[PDB]
């Protein structure tokens, strides 16, 4: 087929690059990064070893609180605010890349992230008491 | 060959419904509308494509619809900058956009 | 944004073969097709072809079959997502008959089914 | 509405503080604590980054191997044996706090830790049975 | 009952050993591995802690590329190529242990490993597909 590689289609349509979403998570954590001296180079690599995981964690901790966790595309409760991005669907997924509509929805992340977080902390809730007969 | 509207009109605040239709050459189930409005000798405007998808920031009151034999754009709610011709067009997504008669509103 | 300024509106005589310019900004040229059109008076509106500035392919009428050069150059980064281009159009046997005005416009969407649609237009050119 | 805060229904009845598990949960991990110099300050914080993602793994660990991985509030199948603690709904989540409860269930937290994680390991071998027709 | 210990039924057939999941998997990061003195045991401990979150993540992360976030038994959809294995279902779950299973698996190890990572992309794929109504 295709396969582009890691971030091969980094300037590939939103839709396009939602298809090969496997490619850039199995790199989240590997690469090259037995014992552990001390020296410029082995005090530099333990360093990126451990902020490999951090970075990694911090991810997966998100995505844990959001009720996706060992998700690559899961959906949500919470509706589109038009205000953050009143672009269509159309003019969306088969136009903007991932990297320029990360730069027009960075105002919001923040707002959604918190959206995101209750949404999942009621529907716990929600379950529950659903259960609870 | 793509006949369109010979000519309608209406008022302020009423609406008129264009037309489009063709043999099976250019039309219809088979294929895509689009709707340009184009005052005479000027830069052309995008209204509607996928027969019935706006583009972005056209007005509302502009609606388009296809039958099996005939497309149509509705255009609600009547404002002084109506009066321009429109011309419709036929496509695939692979091809040419083979142009209508035109209408004058 | 986008913009597409159009060459000058000059004219000629029968059997001649002039080249129209179209220069972009505002938006990545090789993102989009570059389709072009003419609107004659003594016909309806007509669609002439369409070129890829990413993929060099072209598409045109078969009423302008062999009679039509389209290229375009290579674009200039301005930044990430900015470009200019520019795109050229030629006729071959070429007549009076051809008068009208003559315009550039942008393909739609970067994919689906309206990719080359004819979104964003250029002010056009007089001709003979 | 309230938002306590990271810890702001410690005082709180149980089913007030049920309700703010959020709030406790995105702290975890995060906080404060870019290259790595071994001074004395950068040991000291060294050693803080790598027990936060120890601890916080320690308890996902858990998590998972009771069937209950990326939940803030999931039910188990095993029953409450009255011996842990013979109150009572009404005078446990109206009444207690986290605290003084996690204070006399102490004993038992480890008995109701295998609970539920052999009951997790026989669910889900009978989920493989279920669907092997 | 049994209960055999950490890696116990280490010699007994795959159907055993099938049962006794839990055992191993939650000594996967625990052990004995509070301030980081930068001594040679020191030195020797702290690598011990990095190691042992590292190596249970890389295999949590690919859990999770295959959908199988916090499980023990997951079922795919990903067929048994017989190249792979033409051993019957009798004299594999009841014959051979896990051990020498690995060692004739061992070659194709690498090629299921991709198999369940696709289908999981196209599967996220096709979910959304079905809730776009
Ligand atoms: C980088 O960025 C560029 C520019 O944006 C991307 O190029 C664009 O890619 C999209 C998607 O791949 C293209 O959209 C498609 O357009 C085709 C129309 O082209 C077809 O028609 C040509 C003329 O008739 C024909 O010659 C083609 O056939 C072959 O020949 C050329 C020769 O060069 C060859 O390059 C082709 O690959 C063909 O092998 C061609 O078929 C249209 O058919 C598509 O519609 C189908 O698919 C969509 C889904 O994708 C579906 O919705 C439709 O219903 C239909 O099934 C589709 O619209 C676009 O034309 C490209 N060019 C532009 C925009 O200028 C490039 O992909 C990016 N790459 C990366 C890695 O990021
Ligand atoms: C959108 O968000 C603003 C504040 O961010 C809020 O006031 C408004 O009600 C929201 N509207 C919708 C439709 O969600
Ligand atoms: C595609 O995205 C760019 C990003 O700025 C935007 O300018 C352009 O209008 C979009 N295309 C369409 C057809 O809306
Ligand atoms: C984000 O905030 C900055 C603050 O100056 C503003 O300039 C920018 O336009 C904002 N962007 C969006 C998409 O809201
Ligand atoms: C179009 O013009 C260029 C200019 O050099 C030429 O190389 C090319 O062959 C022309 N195209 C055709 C089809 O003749
Ligand atoms: C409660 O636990 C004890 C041992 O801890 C056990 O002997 C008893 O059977 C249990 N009773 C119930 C009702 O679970
Ligand atoms: C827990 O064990 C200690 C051991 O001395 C005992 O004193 C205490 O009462 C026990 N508490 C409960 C709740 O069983
Ligand atoms: C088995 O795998 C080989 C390559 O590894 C492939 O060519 C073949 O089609 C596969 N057969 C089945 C039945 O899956
Ligand atoms: C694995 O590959 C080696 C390579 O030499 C080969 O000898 C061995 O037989 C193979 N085993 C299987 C089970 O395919």
């Amino acid at each position: 087929a295709v396969f582009l590689g890691f971030l091969g289609a980094a300037g590939s349509t939103m839709g396009a690059a939602s298809m090969t979403l496997t490619v850039q998570a199995r790199n989240l954590l590997s690469g090259i990064v037995h014992l552990l001296k001390l020296t410029v180079w082995g005090i530099k690599q333990l360093q990126a070893r451990v902020l490999a995981v951090e970075r990694y964690l911090r991810d997966q901790q998100l995505l844990g609180i959001w009720g996706c966790s060992g998700k690559l595309i899961c959906c949500t409760n919470v509706p589109w605010n038009s205000s953050w991005s009143n672009r269509n669907l159309s003019e969306i997924w088969d136009n903007m890349t991932w990297l320029q509509w990360d730069k027009e929805i960075s105002n919001y992340t923040q707002i959604i992230y918190g959206l995101l977080e209750e949404s999942q902390n009621q529907q716990e809730k929600n379950e529950q008491d659903l259960l609870a007969l | 060959v793509l006949t369109q509207s010979a000519s309608v009109s209406g008022s302020l605040g009423q609406s008129v419904t264009i037309s489009c239709t063709g043999p099976n050459s250019v039309c219809c189930s088979h294929k895509s509308i689009s709707w340009y409005q184009w005052p005479p000798g000027r830069a052309p405007t995008l209204i509607i494509y996928e027969d019935n998808e706006r583009a972005p920031g056209i007005s509302p009151r502009f609606s388009g619809y296809k039958s099996y034999w005939s497309a149509y754009l509705t255009i609600s709610d009547l404002r002084p900058e109506d009066e321009t011709t429109y011309y419709c067009c036929s496509y695939t997504h692979n091809s040419g956009c083979v142009f209508g008669t035109g209408t004058k509103v | 944004q986008g913009q597409l300024v159009q060459s000058g509106a000059t004219t000629t005589k029968p059997g001649s073969s002039v080249k129209i310019s179209c220069k972009t900004s505002g938006y990545r040229f090789n993102f989009y097709h570059i389709n072009w059109i003419r609107q004659t008076a003594g016909r309806g509106p007509e669609w002439m072809g369409w070129i890829s500035p990413y993929s060099g392919d072209k598409n045109l009428a078969p009423a302008f079959q062999d009679r039509v050069n389209m290229t375009t150059d290579t674009e200039v980064p301005v930044t990430s997502f900015t470009s200019t281009g520019a795109a050229y159009m030629e006729i071959r046997n070429l007549t009076s008959d051809d008068t009208g005005t003559y315009f550039c416009a942008k393909g739609l969407l970067r994919d689906g089914s309206s990719t080359w649609l004819p979104y964003l237009w250029g002010q056009g050119t007089l001709l003979t």
